[PDB]
């Protein structure tokens, strides 16, 4: 920064300068006064002056270096701190710019806070009809048109459980609770909850339980359950699901086995990739392509490997390895 | 006299966001000798920290007798620190080449109370703590725990609105943290002086009015005691702790 | 791991702490070389006066190089002993003990050096502004001229290498001695002590208060009461800083009662902490700038009143003892187109006494009090009073014999004649001289007579102690012209330089005692610049052992804006209280002889404190600076 | 500002007064060099000294007056074009910070546009279904339950229908169509669109418009008559809501009224604000109470005046006075 | 691992003579955290000064892991201590002019190890130490704690067996002396190292596992906790130093 300071002080030298070049050419114009002596004083001037200019620079070229270090790599508290009056301000200014950025973040961050709540308000508003509707729709007694009507309140009420749960998969952090879970229990229950499509499809169920505990989420190893089960009545018909859970070594493992078209072995390894749709039938359009992709995000902190062994015309076999029970203790105590 | 609502502080080195306050709300009525406890990884010490002004809130608003003092500045912050919020820290800090009387009076001389008064309010404090014959003493000369009774007293005496005090008989024997307990209870009885102290340990936790359970950044229920006796209050404290 | 970039760096880090040492470095080889070249110019052979003037030179470089060599030492050996943790450290590493000499001492043979190369290139830059600065306080109009004395190149070396290899040997042995280890109440005796110091240090005082008047009439006398003098006072200021500063603390400490604000708190535990140990060092600085300050002023007296006193000692502008050379004189004078005044008076030499007449005691022997030699001359001759019979009137006033003989009012004055005695009164003392100093032997005054009475005293005319011409003929000249060419005709009249002038006197006092000006000035500006040093580095110790101290402060709600306030009366006192004591001293050991030198004072004391106390504040402020750098950051 | 630029440049003040000093001492000790020239030139410089030091004042006093009135204002421009390095220097890092805070804010906004997008796709996805429904069930046969569930679609339907005008009073002002509009027509059409809640209220409907032509925007002058006729039916039981539109004066005036439980006058002030639920009732629970606000935003960008009349015990009026024909001429050109 | 046998230490400057130590018996394994408390002016830095090889013994037989140190010359007595021996003194001894990881690495230097095992060692060390994010600091811009801390990763980087250690919270408030405390116990519990640390303060104590009280020949008392809770200990060492 030698040619920065000086172009910044080319004034004050230029004062002095003129000061001493004034005082050798008054000894041209004035007989009572001599030339060696005038030079002396000139020469213990410039000696001084060199001093002094050296010893300013190498003092006041440093915060304008430091600010030149802050600029872009890293060290948001690089900058020194003002010893001047001059600089103080612009340190001031550099900070007081700082926290409006801050301020401007905060009142993102409660933004974001308002239209998240007015999103679960709106969840819970939709929420509410779908009960009020089941309630309603457990009155009837025809066959057919109640059957259809029962298969788009099922369709709607996974579709808004799928959303919830997506919603939920940022939090599932907070809201994890392991323990004992019974699969013959849950099973129904899934059944129970697919009860029209499987009516309305011709679908039975094949329960061969072998092993009856597992150890995992309950809520999560449901969703997953129920979403196996939807895909399966989904792309099967007039087929019977063979669900057979049996212990290998020191994990458990939960098979679901359906009949139905199968997945392309070059589609495979990308079934569950988020959005993903099957070109082969125009019918999964529909399908939204989220529940396997949320199912491997949700399975990968329990420790819950998912395998896919699909042959098109044969079916699909889908197998969930629950993990042993010592890899939670780490769980619950960190 | 305190209120603080959603308060958040967010302590990283700007590469990882570990927040420890998930919006914390607390009301303290005057004249209540409250207590904070609970957990040993929990930010109990940090929302001590905050409460006073050693510490600023990343989002949220705190207000000291009603005066707002969220907005804050360093010149008016030191101010107002200095002139209210005495502190009883977890160490003595007592100056070694000074005598117990002139660490008791240092606070005060910053003010010019002349002569008098300033002996009448060492006379009326040191008459409560008996310390009143160790006027010329030096700390390298008085047990352990006479150095906190001073400490105590140093901070009592310019008649602080709330007084914070952190972790005060951590380093003491069972009957001198009695009597160090029973004088903080009896000058809290005497004269309106709102203390809020964070202790590990139930028994000294004990003699409080109220208690409040921090857990992971959370609140996790309150007690109240009332009107019952100590021992019974020390049973029911126990029992929480132990659920926990 | 690369030796070279520890030693580059430790370097770099002694530079930027102890600057005033490099300062010293340079100002000392600086004027040691000027010196040296001043010496041996021919043209300091216009300096003409009873000292040689080249021979006081090599006394001033002797007297320099002496202090500049402790002042080094004693530098050097504080230096090595903040360096006691890291020695520890390298031997608990595995390092043997001739790698840590090498280690810590490359890296100081640079500094050294470079200061000893960088001092002789200023030192050639100031050689003759110094022979400028001489050649103004002796009057002279001769010219200085710029060269470079190869000689003084090698003396300087030679004398700063030697001192270098001093320093070596002495790091040598603090290395070869370390181990590996080092890796309240007032008593009974205090109070006695500091009683005693300041008893001891009023009755030096007291006593020196008398000296040169009334007893102690001898020469084996007085130099008994000034070895006494001298000697109670360095002890009673050696004690003085033992026990006579706690004392007075204690005592201010125990009467504030227990209302301490944080000025007074640093104030009196530092003071009352740390100035005890240190109590060797601050009586020699003490005693040293006295003795330098006193000596400055004294001489400075004598050489103010040069004029005064010439032409006090000869009455008249010329004097002449032989009319054969007054006449000579007066002819040269003739065809110069210079007119002048001659004017002559018979005097009489003849002894009266007057032991009546002093308020002192007779004891004041200096000569026989009925044996004193006056100057006896008429009323006619004098023109400017009119005595009458039996009186007797004095002549001038010669500030010094009045205090060593006192007069009294009117008495009787018995005339020792031949064979008869006419007694008189003193009637009053007069302050102008009609007699040169030759006549009156000392400065004793000498009486008027009326013409009548003269008509009988030169009818007498003792002659068993007559001069050898009673007679002043004493030529004078007229309003301002050109004295200097009857100077040098007067010169050139005798060349036995028998007569007396009103110029080569006065011109002889000033050069002889300017001289002595200029070399205690410069000797006394070493002093000083060399004793602010060791005080900083004194001061730097004692602020880095007390870093904890202001932490502690700095919790309960104190910021940097009260600790520095008082931090400023800390260090006003601590660099104040050497200072009173060195100028009570100095001013002491002024007024007891002034009168023996000039006839005015006041004025030279003021300048040269004033001086002194600038210099001194000027090195105070520094450590004010420092002690602010280490508090910000003792958060 | 004096203050703090002379105490800024405090060391060349004093470098300049020590070289002068030295000046005069060495002309002083020297014979050959006279003593009132230099004494002349010191003062003659002095005074020039003073009068630069004044005009150095003014240029950076000026400029750094500047930069700190613009560090806290509503001017950016207020930084002057740097003409030193240094200036330069701060200018460019405060150029820098402004430009990281306007990456990071667009990169923000854009964001958080795109989650508004994908959560406007997911409600347009949820709301068809309804519509499915809706065809799928418009084939009731039982009287009593195919009015139950014609009340909760169009309880359903109503609610979606809220929400599709909430997300779109965002762009309101951007989906304006100035053009005449027949009133008869369009209160019909709501009348039909609320029937089954009236046949199971047993609620009438009166209606007598003397003015036909209106001019204002289709879409949201029909929502704000579906919500206020949604509103005057849940609030009213069993009662005849008249519908009166008259020409006053320059401005046409729709009046809705209703003999239902009316508003509380109290409560008449804060029907309008977001989110007023009557607490009289627990009923109203369920009710967002958003309509009348969303209705009463939508009127201001269509200079329509609403006007409430409530007593309690009574009944509720709902007057909305439209504006005149020639008040658009200046929005439309615009 | 060393054995205490009949330790004494010759003297006899001018006329006057002392003996400190009359008698020496100590006999412990590895993975201990013994401390050698005691009382004022019962020389116990005479005992660090005899145990730690600093100072050269007359009587008595010491065993190194089987070594002792008499059996070797001062030369041969000085690498075994600087191979096998590891220091934390009082005060931090840090250069200023170098970094915080040069401080670390400059022991192993000399040596002449290849840079890379050097890296991962103090990789490792400042990992599990906690100041890896602290790499090319200067010593001047940290805290008080974090100064010590380095000092004791110093101690460690050549893998020594005993750690011998004076008075580690001289110059350090409670919250960074538990810390250091904690870190040290870590350390002892990983990697197997013996240490012995000398302190007259009952908080730094009651992290041991074995306490040996000194009256004037190392007989008083010796406490062992077994499987107390660090209070039930605390208040057993404060009444055992406060019974004489
Ligand atoms: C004649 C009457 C004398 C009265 C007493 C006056 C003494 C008062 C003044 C001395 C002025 C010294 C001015 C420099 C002070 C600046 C302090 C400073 O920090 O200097 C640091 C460097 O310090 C130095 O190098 C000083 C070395 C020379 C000291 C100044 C002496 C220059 C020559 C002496 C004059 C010679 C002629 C004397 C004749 C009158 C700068 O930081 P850094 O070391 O580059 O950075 C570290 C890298 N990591
Ligand atoms: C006699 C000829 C000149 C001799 C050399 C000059 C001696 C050194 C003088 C001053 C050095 C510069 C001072 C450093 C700048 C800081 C001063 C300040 O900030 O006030
Ligand atoms: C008769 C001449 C008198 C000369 C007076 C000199 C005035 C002071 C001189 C220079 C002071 C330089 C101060 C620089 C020290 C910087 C402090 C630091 O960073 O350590």
């Amino acid at each position: 920064m030698i040619k920065a300071f000086l172009i910044e002080r080319r004034s004050w030298i230029a004062a002095f300068l003129f000061q001493q070049a004034l005082m050798l050419f008054i000894a041209f114009v004035d007989p009572s006064i001599s030339f060696g002596n005038v030079l002396y004083m000139v020469y213990l001037c410039i000696l001084f002056f060199i001093i002094f200019l050296w010893f300013r620079y190498r003092k006041e070229t440093a915060f304008y270096k430091s600010l030149k270090t802050w600029e872009n790599n890293l060290d948001v508290t690089a900058i020194n701190e003002p010893e001047t009056p001059f600089e103080a301000m612009v340190e001031r200014s550099i900070a007081g710019q700082t926290e409006h950025l801050k301020q401007t973040a905060a009142r993102h961050r409660l933004a974001l806070e308002n239209e998240k709540d007015e999103l679960m308000a709106w969840i819970h508003e939709v929420k509410t009809p779908l009960t009020a509707m089941h309630l309603i729709i457990d009155r009837m007694e025809e066959k057919a048109l109640k059957s259809q009507l029962s298969y788009e309140w099922l369709r709607i009420h996974l579709l808004l459980d799928q959303q919830l749960h997506q919603k939920r998969i940022s939090f599932i952090e907070n809201d994890l609770s392991v323990e004992f879970i019974q699969l013959q229990p849950l099973i129904f229950k899934e059944i129970k909850d697919l009860q029209s499509w499987c009516i309305q499809k011709g679908i039975g169920f094949d329960i061969q339980l072998e092993a009856k505990e597992v150890l995992s989420d309950a809520k999560w190893l449901a969703f997953i359950i129920r979403q196996l089960l939807t895909n399966a009545v989904k792309y099967s018909e007039a087929s019977e699901i063979e669900i057979k859970s049996f212990q290998k070594g020191e994990q458990t493992q939960l098979q679901v086995k359906d009949c139905g078209r199968g997945i392309d072995p070059k589609d495979v390894p990308r079934i569950f990739d988020k959005g993903f749709t099957s070109t082969t039938d125009h019918h999964d359009q529909a399908s939204t392509g989220m529940g396997l992709y949320l199912a491997k995000k949700a399975a990968a902190p329990l420790l819950i490997h998912i395998d896919v062994e699909s042959e098109f015309g044969a079916g699909t076999v889908f197998t969930l390895t629950f993990p042993i029970r010592n890899q939670f203790e780490h769980v619950i105590s960190v | 006299i305190l209120e603080a609502n959603k308060i958040r502080k967010s302590y990283g080195n700007k590469l990882n966001k570990q927040e420890v306050l998930k919006g914390i709300d607390i009301h303290i009525e005057k004249g209540e000798f409250v207590s904070i406890m609970g957990a040993s990884g929990s930010g109990k010490t940090t929302l001590l920290n905050v409460l006073s002004s050693i510490d600023q809130v990343s989002h949220g608003t705190i207000h000291i007798n009603g005066n707002d003092m969220t907005a804050m500045k360093e010149k008016q912050l030191a101010e107002f620190r200095k002139q209210h919020l005495g502190f009883i820290f977890q160490d003595y800090n007592l100056l070694d080449t000074l005598t117990v009387k002139e660490n008791i009076l240092l606070p005060l001389s910053i003010t010019k109370l002349s002569k008098k008064e300033a002996n009448r309010k060492f006379e009326e404090v040191a008459k409560e703590l008996g310390i009143y014959e160790l006027r010329d003493k030096y700390p390298n000369e008085i047990s352990g725990g006479q150095k906190q009774r001073t400490s105590a007293g140093r901070a009592f005496i310019h008649d602080p609105s709330i007084i914070f005090a952190d972790e005060p008989t951590g380093a003491l024997d069972s009957k001198s943290a009695s009597d160090l307990l029973n004088k903080l209870s009896q000058l809290n009885q005497k004269r309106n002086a709102t203390i809020i102290m964070v202790t590990h340990d139930p028994v000294a936790a004990s003699y409080c009015g109220r208690v409040i359970f921090i857990k992971d950044g959370q609140m996790y229920t309150q007690l109240n005691k009332g009107g019952q006796d100590r021992q019974t209050f020390f049973q029911d404290i126990m029992k929480t702790q132990g659920v926990l | 791991m690369n030796i070279n970039q520890l030693i580059l760096r430790n370097l770099k880090k002694n530079l930027r702490n102890y600057y005033l040492y490099v300062f010293a470095l340079i100002f000392s080889v600086a004027l040691y070389f000027a010196f040296v070249t001043l010496q041996y110019d021919p043209a300091i052979n216009e300096v003409k006066a009873s000292i040689k003037g080249a021979a006081a030179i090599k006394t001033a470089s002797i007297l320099l190089v002496a202090v500049v060599a402790i002042f080094i030492l004693y530098a050097n050996t504080i230096f090595i002993k903040r360096r006691s943790k890291e020695i520890g450290l390298f031997q608990l590493i595995g390092m043997t003990k001739h790698k840590i000499f090498r280690i810590l001492s490359a890296e100081n043979v640079m500094l050294y050096f470079g200061s000893l190369a960088i001092g002789v290139a200023a030192g050639f830059s100031i050689s003759k502004l110094v022979l400028m600065i001489l050649f103004k306080i002796v009057d002279v109009k001769a010219d200085a001229k710029l060269h470079f004395s190869e000689q003084a190149l090698v003396q300087t070396v030679i004398v700063f290498c030697g001192i270098y290899l001093l320093i070596m040997i002495m790091n040598y042995t603090f290395i070869k001695k370390q181990s590996i280890l080092s890796l309240k109440k007032i008593s009974f005796f205090q109070m006695l002590i500091g009683a005693l110091g300041i008893v001891l240090i009023l009755t030096g005082y007291y006593v020196s208060s008398e000296l040169f008047g009334g007893k102690f009439k001898t020469i084996n006398e007085l130099f008994v009461a000034m070895s006494f003098i001298l000697g109670s006072v360095i002890i009673g200021t050696f004690l003085f800083y033992k026990g006579s500063v706690t004392f007075i603390s204690n005592i201010i400490r125990k009467s504030k009662g227990g209302y301490l604000n944080i000025s007074e708190v640093l104030s009196l535990s530092s003071i009352m902490f740390r100035m005890k140990s240190n109590a060797l060092l601050l009586t020699i600085i003490t005693t040293v700038s006295a003795l330098a300050i006193g000596l400055l002023s004294l001489a400075y007296i004598s050489y103010y009143s040069s004029e005064k006193t010439a032409e006090q000692n000869v009455a008249a502008d010329f004097s002449f003892m032989n009319e054969k050379d007054a006449k000579l004189f007066e002819n040269k004078l003739r065809e110069s187109n210079i007119s002048f005044v001659k004017k002559a008076t018979p005097v009489l030499q003849a002894n009266v006494d007057i032991a009546n007449i002093m308020d002192g005691t007779p004891k004041e022997m200096q000569g026989d009090p009925g044996n004193m030699q006056l100057a006896v001359v008429s009323d006619k001759d004098v023109k400017g009073v009119d005595v009458a019979a039996g009186e007797a009137v004095f002549s001038g006033y010669t500030d010094l014999l009045q205090k060593i003989m006192v007069f009294k009012d009117s008495g009787v004055i018995k005339v020792k004649s031949k064979h008869e005695t006419q007694p008189l009164k003193y009637k009053g003392l007069r302050e102008e001289f009609l007699v040169s100093y030759t006549f009156t032997s000392g400065g004793m005054p000498a009486v008027i007579v009326d013409d009548s009475l003269f008509k009988q005293l030169d009818k007498d005319k003792d002659p068993r102690i007559q001069l050898a011409q009673s007679t002043f003929i004493g030529v004078n000249v007229k309003h301002d012209d050109q004295m200097e060419k009857a100077n040098e005709l007067f010169q050139q009249v005798n060349k036995k330089n028998e007569h007396l002038s009103r110029l080569d006197t006065s011109a002889a006092q000033k050069s002889l005692f300017g001289m002595v000006m200029f070399i205690v000035g410069f000797l006394g500006l070493t002093f000083l610049i060399t004793s602010g040093c060791i005080l900083y580095f004194k001061q730097m110790g004692e602020s880095e052992d007390e870093k904890p101290s202001y932490t502690i402060l700095r919790k309960l709600g104190f910021t940097q804006g009260d600790l520095i306030k008082g931090i400023r009366i800390k260090q006003m006192y601590n660099f104040g209280i050497p200072l009173v004591v060195g100028l009570f001293h100095s001013y002491f050991a002024v007024q007891s002889g002034w009168f023996l030198f000039g006839s005015e004072v006041w004025a030279p004391m003021i300048m040269v404190m004033v001086l002194y106390t600038a210099l001194y504040s000027i090195f105070g402020f520094l450590s004010v600076l420092y002690y602010k750098k280490v508090i910000k950051s003792s958060l």
